[PDB]
């Protein structure tokens, strides 16, 4: 079964750090493109980050820009989130998206309203 | 809060009391079963009867019964129903969209059904007392793309459209009967059983569920693909199924069982199969791969038997005849090759 | 000019030339010995 | 999300009720239904151009 | 008897006479597909043309042009986006005065350019809304800085022509947006598929020429890329 | 310009008004016979006559003046070997251009049926003039091989200007209906030199009917290559609107890489439209013995040679598309 349980989320003070562990079964992790994505209360679904299968070509939202890191890890099949600096604007529930076809380039509908290779994703609180 | 946390658990913990029952009926594996079974060894088959006359990419087809008569749709607002033994259009139904996704050809070959991105299934009568063909009626009431609409009889016809939902409706009347939910997902395939009590549907959330169709309940759910499911078909006998989706493989379930059978991956292809058919025995899987080419398998030794390498495209849509004669194999090159 | 015409037209004036030569060298000969 | 979590583990009981078999005894009928049926596949074999409606 | 074969191969005859009257009109017509989203203004954009899926017919200098506005299906696109990859191009239109907004078009620009079966078809790309960015430029309010980084390390390229008695700081924030499109395209682009990037308001009296003239740049570059010319 | 027959006949005529003759005059010193073409007309041939009224023997004449006026072999020589080679590969390559061409049906675009009509066309000029030189070189049976060569020279600087119109009409028509307009392409290929050539058959068969029509008849001679000289400037003024647009298409796809493909897709282009010919077209008939005459001919024989082996290595080998349908039969194949 394709699941993917996301971990840490919690919390923080503004200007913190804080680590998300997005664990990966039931397919072979080496080939999908993973993604973070961030749905902030009364708004939709926003793109933060995406990594390829080698880790070379890895983006970001901008509003994020230089303070949130993405790395994977295919070894432990394992997608890694590291924020760096906390922002009180980035308080939202962080899902770990998974491109839909394995060998591509392209990444459809990881920020759609009901995706199935999404997973249920972790509640980032951030304030005083 | 606390209520929610209790059945994510409760949910979870009947999966977890599901995977332990389907491990547990796993004393064998189709694989080492059929070890001694004599090999297909090659099967080598080669174009008959090349079938031109689609403007635009030819996106499904589907036999008729009398295994002669092929109906084809294309995006070009056509829907050619060829004969197969003397490369002959008996018609050549224009259609208001040219944006069709679908089509299928009645049992009783009086009526043939298509729809797409128009969200609607159309029925066209080809026993009109008049010249021409026509429009029998509009089964509008779908939100999505129609992906897949194949008949029960000349008045029941089982639909799947891109809102998650497979439908069966009534012609007769043009009401939708009996709705399908609990896919998360797109539906882009069904397949009828042969005793039609049941049919598989496979959507874009690697999952193909079985469904009753005089109950509207999802009995079943078959899962251990990575990735979308584009085409799926049931064994000859109905007591089995097979799937392809976009990660480049084929996966055979059996509906007792409850678990996936066997696999058909190999590490040269890496490309999403769109169309699956089983020949008639069920001892050949067809597999048309988006690598420009369908792949005869074997279908209990997981062994590429031969090639159908003849398309300058995207292998669109593969049948099989009910006879088993030959493979029809549409294409996004227009051409609609058949093999034997 | 075409190169390849004229090269005809030009070779048909070459042999005219050593051609009709040849002719008198003969026919002033015979009148020679005569 | 209360509503069909209810619903949703309804729908695990029907399937966590089926009759599973062991595929020992499920993975023969199809060894077994591909042999019996193989002699009429006109593509398992190839089928002569006489038969063939296609050569 | 063969009586019957006569019939059947006089209606073949009569079909195939009917397909090729129905081939000249199809290759007549150049079938556009337009994209966009909630806020991005194809809703305008197809009353400048007027003169489930919905089919917008008008011609410019007798050529006969299909826009399709696939608005009847959910929010998961990869599927039926796979249906237009015969179009001659992809009319993508963007919001140029919402810039929370703007991030989700480049992404969407980026699936569309990068697709197995869509990497072959160019697009035309259109900045709506341009009436809107002049006044939140002037304004102050919103800030691009606040959603791109990288505004800060940007000048107005030499290459621009500013309309007439505009202020200089809405054209860096116009070549900004447009260059961020162009950056996708040219990462990637071989040549098999170019962006026609354009800048346009809501009252408009064009964008039938604009995508006639583009059309036609679509269908001159094939042929040279047969020849092997390009 | 005069025939050895009309030579013969001439001497025929000066010996029936004798009927003494000693072979080439009548008769003491007499005019050199105007009726001798290369003698020399303002000198006289001498004999003499005995006291006795006999004609003095050795029949003593002295015709040393009338033959006042009687190398260049290797010259011509030079230029049949250089061409004989380059149209022979040209042959070679181009037959296997057709053939290729000819069975995938995948390569059946209308811009390779184009291809087909020039292939074939340089096959027809690269062996009418092996047919002239062995007929010549090696009475109506010589009359068609000089008559076919005409043709099939007029063809071929027309069916260069079919494939150029055929590039410009794709460019400057806005969506050109390339199938609407592909029959009026051929007949004018092929159909529109025969009506000249016809016409020069016409007025060399019922005005100078002399020889094998080999020979210059004044303005006779521009019946045919001023209606061939009519392609070469058309054609090079549709190369300068296509290179003028290439440069434009690169110049908003960079700049001196655009600059560069810019130069190599103008090198591939020149031996389809054939912008080699605008060079010599103005050369009128000079001298042989003229420095230009040698120049420009060592050219030309040297270019149109192999400007058949070019177009086919170049639209036929070195073709990205053409190539694709190779690699795949060659799957299929072993």
């Amino acid at each position: 079964q394709v699941q993917l349980q996301e971990s840490g989320g919690g919390l923080v003070q503004p200007g913190g750090s804080l680590r998300l562990s997005c664990a990966a079964s039931g397919f072979t992790f080496s080939n999908y493109k993973m993604n973070w994505v961030r749905q902030a209360p009364g708004k939709g679904l926003e793109w933060v980050s995406d990594i390829s299968q080698s880790g070379a070509s890895i983006s970001y939202t901008g509003s994020v820009k230089g303070r949130f890191t993405i790395s994977r890890d295919n070894a432990k099949n394992t997608l890694y989130l590291q924020m760096n600096s906390l922002k009180p604007e980035d308080t939202a529930v962080y899902y770990c998206a998974r491109c839909p076809a394995p060998f591509t380039r392209d990444c459809f509908d990881v920020t759609s309203t009901t995706y199935a290779y999404r997973g249920q994703g972790t509640q980032v609180t951030v304030s005083s | 809060q606390s209520e929610l946390d209790q059945l994510r658990q409760e949910a979870e913990q009947l999966k977890n009391q599901i995977r332990d029952a389907r491990k547990a009926c796993a004393d064998a594996t189709l694989s080492q079963i059929t070890n001694n079974i004599d090999p297909v060894g090659r099967i080598q088959m080669r174009t008959r009867r090349t079938l031109r006359g689609h403007l635009a990419k030819i996106y499904a087809m589907h036999w008729g019964t009398d295994s002669r008569l092929l109906v084809s749709a294309s995006q070009d607002g056509k829907l050619i129903i060829w004969d197969s033994y003397t490369t002959n259009k008996v018609h050549a139904i224009p259609l208001r969209s040219s944006w069709v996704m679908t089509c299928a050809y009645a049992p009783s070959g009086n009526y043939v059904a298509c729809g797409g991105l128009d969200n609607i299934c159309s029925i066209y009568n080809l026993k009109t007392r008049e010249g021409n063909v026509r429009v029998s009626r509009e089964l509008a009431g779908h939100t999505g793309y129609l992906s897949c609409c194949r008949f029960l009889d000349d008045n029941q016809i089982v639909t799947s459209s891109g809102d998650t939902t497979c439908a069966l409706w009534d012609i007769e009347t043009g009401q939708q009967t009996t709705t399908f939910t609990g896919h998360t997902g797109d539906v882009m395939s069904l397949s009828l059983a042969p005793d039609t009590r049941l049919f598989v549907s496979g959507a874009c959330d690697a999952s193909a569920k079985l469904w009753d169709v005089r109950e509207g309940m999802c009995r079943q759910t078959f899962t251990g693909h990575e990735s979308d499911i584009n085409a799926i078909c049931f064994f000859p006998n109905g007591n089995a199924f097979a799937t392809g989706s976009d990660d480049a493989t084929c996966r055979l379930f059996d509906l007792r069982a409850d678990q996936e059978l066997m696999t058909y991956s190999h590490d040269n292809i890496i490309c999403g199969i769109t169309s699956v058919s089983f020949s008639k025995s069920g001892r050949l899987l067809l597999a048309g791969y988006d690598d420009f080419n369908c792949n005869v398998w074997d279908a209990l030794k997981a062994d590429r038997a031969g090639v159908l390498a003849g398309h300058d495209n995207r292998v669109s849509c593969l049948g099989v005849t009910d006879d088993g004669m030959a493979v029809a194999t549409g294409s996004w090159d227009s051409f609609l090759k058949i093999w034997n | 000019s075409v190169s390849e015409i004229q090269l005809m037209h030009n070779l048909g004036k070459h042999l005219n030339s050593m051609e009709r030569v040849e002719w008198l060298r003969k026919k002033l000969q015979d009148v020679h010995n005569f | 999300s209360i509503a069909q979590a209810r619903k949703l583990v309804e729908q695990l009981k029907m399937e966590a009720n089926i009759d599973r078999i062991k595929v020992s005894k499920a993975a023969a009928d199809l060894m077994a239904y591909c042999e019996a049926h193989a002699k009429e596949d006109p593509l398992l074999t190839p089928v002569p151009a006489s038969e063939n409606p296609f050569r | 008897q063969r009586n019957e074969e006569k019939a059947q191969r006089e209606a073949n005859k009569k079909i195939e006479k009917q397909l090729q009257k129905d081939k000249q009109v199809y290759r007549a017509t150049h079938r556009l597909l337009l994209l966009g989203a909630d806020n991005s203004g194809k809703s305008t954009i197809v009353k400048q043309m007027r003169i489930g899926i919905f089919e917008t017919k008008f011609q410019v200098d007798k050529v006969n042009f299909h826009m399709f506005d696939v608005g009847g299906q959910r929010d998961e696109r990869r599927k039926w986006i796979q249906c237009f990859n015969d179009v001659t191009a992809i009319i993508f239109v963007v919001d140029s005065s919402d810039y929370n907004r703007l991030q989700e078009a480049l992404n969407l620009f980026k699936s569309i350019w990068n697709n197995r079966w869509l990497r072959t078809i160019s697009v035309i790309l259109f900045l709506n809304k341009q009436d809107l960015l002049a006044e939140k430029v002037l304004a102050g309010k919103s800030k691009i800085e606040d959603y791109f980084p990288e505004f800060a390390r940007y000048t107005t390229p030499e290459d621009a022509t500013p309309e007439p008695g505009e202020d200089p700081r809405v054209t860096r924030a116009k070549y900004f947006i447009r260059d961020e499109f162009l950056r996708i395209s040219t990462a990637s682009g071989d040549g098999r598929h170019y962006c026609y990037p354009h800048f346009t308001c809501a009252v408009d009296t064009e964008n039938a020429r604009r995508i006639f003239n583009d059309c036609r740049d679509i269908i001159q570059r094939m042929h040279l890329r047969q020849y092997e010319l390009l | 310009v005069m025939t050895k027959e009309e030579q013969i006949f001439l001497l025929h005529r000066a010996q029936a008004q004798c009927e003494e003759w000693d072979h080439i005059l009548c008769w003491v010193a007499v005019p050199c016979p105007d009726y001798i073409y290369d003698f020399n007309h303002k000198g006289h041939a001498y004999r003499r006559c005995d006291r006795n009224g006999s004609w003095e023997l050795v029949t003593w004449a002295n015709y040393s003046e009338c033959v006042k006026f009687l190398r260049e072999r290797e010259v011509f020589d030079r230029l049949g070997m250089i061409y004989t080679v380059g149209y022979s590969v040209s042959l070679a390559s181009l037959t296997v251009a057709v053939l290729i061409l000819a069975y995938f049906r995948r390569l059946h675009c209308t811009r390779n049926y184009i291809h087909m009509h020039l292939f074939l066309s340089f096959m027809l000029r690269a062996v009418s003039i092996f047919v002239k030189d062995a007929v010549l070189y090696s009475y109506a049976g010589c009359r068609v091989a000089v008559t076919f060569f005409l043709y099939f020279l007029a063809t071929n600087y027309y069916w260069i200007l079919v494939e150029g119109l055929y590039l410009h009409s794709l460019i400057f028509m806005a969506f050109f209906s390339e199938k609407k307009y592909l029959w009026g392409f051929t007949v004018f290929g092929w159909g529109l030199p025969a009506v000249f050539v016809a016409v020069w058959v016409s007025v060399r068969a019922t005005l100078a009917n002399t020889g094998c029509w080999d020979l210059s008849s004044g303005n006779k001679k521009w019946i045919i290559q001023v209606p061939i000289l009519a392609s070469i400037v058309l054609n090079f003024i549709l190369f300068i609107n296509i290179v003028r647009v290439l440069a434009t298409k690169l110049r908003e796809t960079d700049t001196r890489q655009q600059y560069r493909k810019l130069l190599k897709s103008t090198l591939v282009l020149m031996p389809l439209f054939g912008v080699h010919y605008i060079v010599f077209m103005a050369t009128p008939y000079t001298e042989v013995s003229g420095t230009l005459w040698q120049v420009q001919m060592h050219y030309e024989m040297l270019f149109n040679s192999f400007q058949g082996f070019f177009v086919a290595i170049i639209y036929c080998f070195c073709n990205g598309e053409v190539q694709a349908e190779i690699k795949k039969s060659w799957s299929r194949w072993t």
